[PDB]
């Protein structure tokens, strides 16, 4: 599990 | 410019079809043309900008990361040769390539042209990722004044969205969520960067009562982004 | 030849970096490179050709499918312009160089030089793959002399491969598979689409009992594509 | 569900 940043990748 | 005699128009409707087609290259090229036509950009148009260029970089950090890691088990183990590391630096400089012609965009001249809250903290928002893309791989004597270019660029986002936009708004909690991240693996800042998704989180769900139901699923959507690195951090 | 400079040995290193690190384009240009050497090619080393094109032609195929079928449902509509044809001709444009490049690939020398039966099957169905796939986009006069240039090279593999591999030998069945498909949706034949399938899985199954474990594995993949195109057809 | 040919994309 990756930490989340914005935008993601489709 | 191998976009100069497109018209702007083609040249976003072709970025709308390169996103269907999943064609990312071809939607940042033309998405890059239709800056270079000189007129500001609209929300929706901004968004494509962002999106085209994320998923190239997307794709180089990912390779890039893949590389490092098979890199690094080679440096513990049996000699390979060059080759590795060769590849490593050929991706990388691609991956610097784009972080530039990004920035080199919002310098010339989104950012200066961007009165909005909305457009210029979504700009100052993608001058700190590209900034903190090109850290994520710097090693040398600039690394520091690369970590502070990203630095600086997220604290004027910061700034401005705290004082034009309400705490539920999509573009101010993702530069929030991305900011806490640059704290906690680039700046070695945890705590900071701990502080900052809790308060950002706290401070939206008291505002989510003024909220349509388009706008909350928006903002919860990223709240939840927020929740997560807390739980994985905490 | 931009791999002209690059150690055989160092693209083959890195052609198997880049699958790793999913940079299809970069694992064709070095097979592609290692190709150029005009050394004969291995067993790994085929592969590593045959699944980097085939990533590389895969996403250009997609993106094909989409932009052809938004470019139909806007010729059945309200008028949008030009955009959608001119980015499907230029992703096709695309696509047919691709498909040309691994064509000259086995022209120059590949198939020539090719004297074992796993070798010469391999590139003669890689030329069917690759003439079907420019087939899968061709409108004009020469459509009839691509598909006929698809049908005689998945023929002299299939004639070979009758003669000199067991039913069971995993390029056979992939052979078999690929020409089936190419009597279902690129000749109008799906009868002999569905008999070669028939016949290729009953013939490899009546052989499982010759093999090893691993073997069996392999081929048994295969036969499951093979009954899974029968289910669909039937 | 589509047809398979092989080798597959990624
Ligand atoms: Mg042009
Ligand atoms: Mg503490
Ligand atoms: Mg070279
Ligand atoms: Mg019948």
């Amino acid at each position: 599990p990756r930490r989340n940043t914005l935008p993601a990748m489709d | 410019g191998a976009m100069g005699s497109m018209e702007r128009a083609s040249l976003i409707q072709k970025a709308k079809l390169a996103e269907q087609a999943e064609r990312y290259e071809d939607m940042a090229a033309f998405m890059k043309g239709a800056v270079e036509k000189g007129e500001e950009l609209s929300c929706e148009e901004r968004n494509l900008l962002s999106v085209a260029y994320k998923n190239v970089v997307g794709g180089q950090r990912a390779a890039w990361r893949v590389l490092s890691s098979i890199e690094q088990k080679s440096n513990e183990s049996e000699e390979k040769g060059p080759e590795v590391r060769e590849y490593r630096e050929k991706v990388e400089t691609e991956l610097q390539g784009v972080c530039d012609t990004v920035l080199g965009l919002l310098d010339s001249h989104l950012i200066k042209e961007a009165g909005d809250a909305e457009s210029r903290v979504f700009y100052l928002k993608m001058k700190g990722d590209y900034y903190r893309y090109l850290a994520e791989v710097a090693t040398g004597d600039d690394k520091k004044r690369i970590i502070d270019s990203a630095r600086s660029a997220y604290q004027e986002a910061m700034d401005i969205s705290k004082k034009e936009m309400p705490p539920t708004n999509p573009i101010r909690l993702g530069l929030a969520l991305n900011f806490s991240v640059f704290h906690y693996e680039i700046a070695n800042s945890p705590e900071e960067a701990i502080s900052l998704a809790k308060t950002t989180f706290d401070e939206a769900m008291a505002d989510l009562h003024t909220l349509s139901e388009d706008s909350y699923k928006d903002s919860t959507l990223i709240m939840q982004l927020l929740r997560d690195n807390l739980t994985l951090w905490t």
